[PDB]
């Protein structure tokens, strides 16, 4: 998609392991 | 089936082909999906008798956007891979979610380039988006300036110590070359973007840019006392090819408002 | 003596408690065994799961990957819709669902990280639009960062991060597990030890006390062999912990306090063998030999015996009770047993399609890697038969065939099952769920009712994380089975449609499947030919309906479903009261909509072919009582719609400005009124017609606009509103609006002589 | 890009 979309709101901790 | 159209001449009918391929949901790679858009884009950029001049360019321009935003995802999944402060257990989740179709500059820019902080690759998504926000183009510039600043300053750094007979932290290949300073390095980033963007973005507001960098060189030294020449930020904009009567102008307005660090003497 | 809405009223308060009295799991997993499935090809219209679409890794995150030196890890935050991926030191979340998105990069840590988890903020201590904590632990250490992730109008939330100082060694132990409980509680554990450890953290700063602290809860000593952790579970509905070992010891943990954690059970697996042994069929799949790879917490919600499900590596579910010494001083149980064994299914997946006594010997999930169970008893298992290439396994239990099976005696655990594949070189990691916990009941008995709840709240979602992507599985609701076998049925004979729809009269029974074919025609899984496919369930619902007969009448099974299909549409309202007193409204205004709309699209079904639906038009004293049955429930709809936008209605206004100025009666009244009473009886009726009369009186107070609130109350809620009562509004209109004009002179002998007229 | 981590003063109250 080239369009953008920001949504800081519900993201996946980045520097984490998963459940 | 495209050589076939090609060899004879027909080429719009090849183009079209090639486009549907790279957004279709077929298991292709993305650098397969790279290819396809590329052929596609100089097959509509040529006439092909019998159809129109405004349906040629409507394609060939489909296929320009998607080849562009196709090259960032590539730029990404290829960084975020050899990136060596990802975990395995992402890269892999990375790889899955990007080695496919082309997705969207918004999942793009929030799942991936925001999340590493490759703030360059931002900045061509913005462009990618005709993204009108001055004020968030202007706080990735500054974070990229700064990020790339602390990144010399530690290469240097562990150049420093290889020339002193200590040691470096451990898995950290050392520099058997001095380094570039640091301002040398940002400038280099500010060269590969504006190259690949063309300084007719919205990401080179030389109103806002300009003094950014300008007040950087200030507020880290970056003048004579280090060997660099105290003009460096003029000349990098210059032989970028802003216009001289823009460059005057701007340092007018930075002259008269007195602002930030260009204070006093 | 009793008039239509009322007499419809009944039929659904009838029709509440039946679905509502749906077997607990208790009830069909009792001491014993089973090896009951229907097994699905994956391709099949009746495959009770299947795959939705695909997410691929970003490149971006395959650069670092290949770019690790020592470690590397993937894992998912499914509740957001986010996955990551750590790099020795450096992590990077991002939001999956994005089809280019953005890596957000952490990489403050020093050390490589061994864990990563998302877990609820500990109430009063950070800003409200903290929404998640998100736990990283190092060899070094463990770091708190605040998250909040708000949802965006994608439908992907938007992941920030806060920095906290908050933060402890780690100490000797590795950390592999991180899980939170529901009040923000995180505890620890690894594979060094069987350790439980616990992070407490405070806002203030005290002298004596940091904001960030780490306590052992297992105060080991003395003699200890090795054994180490293979998971951590967390049952907040019993305040329980569970933790699995490397052995396929269970442990048992009870939260007595805020602060406190007690181990009240440990259940080695020669406990569970000598269980076994005492049942009536033992097995060579159960052995000493076997091992335990992962435990599945049953709420108390879900069951009240059966606390827990064990997987073992050859495909076995195991059942395990837990009980109390006592029944008063949270009761903390002291006591677990293996009580029921649902072994696995015996037929293996095939590209091309193949053709009563216990299985106990299957090895058709032998071996079984990695296994997960979501309520009401979603079951997904990784066979790795070959080290290249996982299969999954999925099944769901058969509520209807559970639901129609009688007696109570007869209960089983029958299950629908299917054989997903993917691809060679996924490797699946984990497995989570996205979309809102399944509960169709707020105990045991009805909880597990898949229908009641098929219109209510969406089929649930499942991220599949693998080493290349994430994939989206879907159930399937028996609304979109009966869809997609009707659109095979499109081309074929009028004896093609009787014999697919026979198929599921034999499994869900004639009421349930003439349901089904009433909300298929009248658009329900169309949010997934379609005309044809509607106009299909119109001619199944006509065709197969059946007829009402004398025994006191019996009617037909289409007057059933239409009551069945409406029951379900407002069992989330029925019984709730309106209000919530600063008064609010119980139901939110979005759910009042769908509802309202869901209950407008069948009365226009009905409309629509009252000339070839039995019973609609009038017609011996069987067909009479089938017109008087139907006839009432079609006025109890009008009537739902009528109350819904009554509500909306009034909660346009300022409700607590028009509840200020009410008396006492009213206002208690209005307090305790239910929807049922604002849709079937007197009492709604008369108070809606006492707060219409009062909401305009406000409304002329604001004097916005008498001639539009009035055609509002005209029109859409005739029939409780009057006529006679708008012209009055209009007359006090004219007569505050001249008490507002008062000072002008002119202007009121037409405003009081209109009010005269 | 590095997460842009916002202060602990905003996070936790009062």
């Amino acid at each position: 998609h080239k369009k953008l979309v920001i949504n800081k709101d519900m993201r996946t901790d980045l520097f984490s392991p998963p459940n | 089936l495209c050589r076939f159209y090609t060899t004879r001449s027909r080429f719009f009918e090849a183009a079209q082909v090639q486009t549907n391929l790279a957004k279709s949901d077929l298991n292709i790679s993305l650098k397969d999906r790279i290819i396809l858009l590329s052929r596609a884009k100089g097959n509509a950029s040529v006439n092909t008798i019998g159809i129109s001049r405004q349906q040629q360019q409507q394609l060939n321009h489909e296929a320009s956007e998607l080849l562009e935003i196709a090259h960032i995802q590539d730029d990404l999944l290829e960084r975020l891979v050899a990136d060596p402060r990802i975990p395995e257990e992402r890269k892999a989740e990375i790889e899955e979610f990007l080695d496919g179709p082309i997705r969207t500059l918004t999942d793009l820019f929030n799942d991936y380039a925001d999340q590493a902080n490759y703030y360059d690759l931002c900045l061509l998504i913005f462009h990618a988006a005709d993204f009108h926000n001055p004020r968030t183009i202007m706080d990735t510039w500054n974070n990229l300036i700064n990020q790339s600043h602390f990144e010399a300053e530690q290469r240097r750094e562990y150049w420093e110590i290889v020339q002193a007979g200590g040691d470096l932290p451990a898995g950290v290949i050392a520099p058997i070359a001095e380094p570039p300073l640091p301002y040398v390095y940002v400038s280099q980033q500010i060269q590969l973007i504006a190259h690949r963007t063309s300084l007719d973005s919205l990401i080179f507001p030389v109103n806002s840019l300009l003094p950014v960098v300008c007040a950087y060189a200030i507020n880290n030294g970056q003048d004579a006392s280090i060997g660099a020449d105290p003009c460096w930020p003029i000349q990098l904009f210059l032989n970028l090819g802003v216009p001289h009567a823009l460059m005057v102008q701007v340092l007018e307005n930075v002259l008269d408002t007195q602002e930030a660090p260009f204070t006093g003497r | 003596d009793l008039p239509p809405v009322a007499k419809a009223a009944q039929v659904v308060n009838q029709t509440l408690q039946l679905d509502d009295s749906y077997p607990d799991l208790d009830s069909y997993c009792r001491p014993g065994a089973s090896s009951d499935y229907e097994m699905q090809s994956s391709d099949s219209s009746w495959a009770p799961f299947h795959v939705v679409r695909h997410h691929n890794i970003p490149d971006k995150v395959f650069e670092h990957l290949n770019a690790g030196e020592v470690f590397t890890k993937l894992g998912l935050f499914a509740e957001i819709g986010y996955a990551w991926a750590s790099i020795d030191s450096s992590l990077f979340l991002w939001d999956y669902t994005h089809p280019n998105p953005e890596l957000i990069g952490y990489e403050e840590a020093t050390h490589t990280i061994t864990a990563v988890a998302l877990v609820p903020p500990k109430p009063g201590v950070f800003v409200k639009t903290i929404t998640h904590v998100l736990v990283v632990a190092t060899t070094s250490e463990i770091i708190l960062l605040g998250v909040s992730a708000t949802p965006t109008p994608s439908g992907s939330k938007s992941l920030t991060l806060y920095s906290t100082r908050m933060s402890v060694h780690r100490g000797g132990s590795d950390v592999s597990f991180i899980v939170g409980t529901k009040d923000g509680r995180i505890f620890l554990g690894g594979e060094s030890d069987t350790d439980i450890h616990e992070i407490f953290y405070q806002q203030e700063e005290r002298w004596f006390s940091s904001r960030c602290g780490k306590i052992n809860h297992s105060h080991p000593f003395g003699s200890r062999q090795q054994e180490w952790l293979r998971g951590l579970y967390v049952d907040d509905t019993r305040n329980l912990l569970y933790s699995l070992s490397n052995r396929s010891t269970i442990r048992t943990y009870h939260m007595e306090g805020p602060e406190k954690l007690t181990k009240v059970i440990e259940k080695d697996k020669t406990s569970c063998l000598r269980d076994f042994a005492h049942m009536a069929d033992s097995s060579p799949l159960f052995t000493d030999k076997t091992n335990i790879v992962a435990l599945s917490p049953i709420p108390a919600t879900e069951a009240s015996k059966l606390h827990l499900m064990a997987l073992t590596d050859t495909g076995c579910r195991l059942f395990l009770s837990a009980t109390s010494s006592a029944s008063y001083t949270a009761l903390a149980p002291q006591s677990m047993q293996l009580q029921f064994v649902k072994f696995p299914p015996r037929e293996s997946p095939t590209r091309i399609r193949t053709l009563s006594q216990l299985d106990k010997t299957s090895r058709a999930l032998d071996p079984s890697a990695l296994g997960f169970r979501f309520s009401p008893g979603y079951f997904f298992d990784v066979v790795r038969k070959h080290p290249n290439q996982d299969m999954l396994f999925v099944s769901a239990p058969d509520t209807g065939r559970i639901k129609v099976t009688q007696p109570a005696s007869a209960l089983k655990y029958f299950e629908q099952g299917t054989w997903i594949e993917l691809e060679n070189g996924n490797r699946t990691i984990e497995i989570g769920l996205t979309t809102a916990p399944f509960a169709a009941a707020k105990q045991p008995l009805g909880f597990g009712n898949e229908l009641a709840v098929q219109f209510d709240q969406v089929p649930g979602e499942f991220a599949v994380l693998t080493n290349t992507g994430v994939h989206i599985v879907r159930r399937r609701r028996l609304v979109d089975i009966f869809a997609k076998a009707l659109g095979n049925c499109v081309s074929a004979s009028d004896d093609a449609l009787e014999r697919e729809v026979r198929k599921f009269i034999n499994q869900y029974g004639r009421v349930e499947t003439i349901a089904a074919a009433l909300a298929v025609a009248c658009g329900q899984g169309s949010d997934l030919m379609d005309r044809n496919t509607e106009n299909l369930a119109r001619a199944a619902f006509i065709e197969y309906g059946g007829q009402p007969r004398l025994a006191s009448v019996r009617l037909s099974s289409r007057h059933d479903a239409l009551a069945l299909y409406l029951t379900r549409l407002v069992r989330t309202l029925w019984k709730a009261k309106v209000v919530q007193v600063d008064i609010s409204s119980t139901i939110p205004t979005s759910k009042l909509v769908t509802i309202q709309e869901n209950v407008e699209r069948l009365r226009n079904f009905l409309e629509a072919n009252k000339s070839t639906i039995q019973g609609l038009a009038p017609p011996d004293i069987a067909n009479q009582k089938e017109h008087q049955a139907l006839h009432a429930l079609q006025k109890l709809m009008e009537s739902i719609s009528e109350g819904i936008s009554f509500v909306l209605m009034l909660f346009d206004e300022r409700v607590s400005d028009i509840y200020a100025r009410l008396d006492a009666v009213s206002q208690q009244q209005l307090k305790d009124l239910t929807y049922e009473q604002l849709f079937s009886q007197t009492p709604g009726k008369e108070l809606a017609k006492v707060l219409v009369k009062a909401i305009v009186n406000r409304n002329i107070a604001s004097g916005a606009n008498v001639e539009t609130v009035a055609d509002a109350l005209r029109r859409r809620c005739g029939s409780f509103c009057s006529p006679d009562d708008v012209v009055t509004f209009k007359a006090q209109e004219q007569l505050q609006r001249a008490s507002e004009q008062a000072h002008n002179s002119p202007v009121l002998r037409a405003l009081l002589a209109e009010s005269l007229r | 890009r590095k997460a842009k981590l916002l202060p602990m003063e905003e996070a936790l109250l009062p």
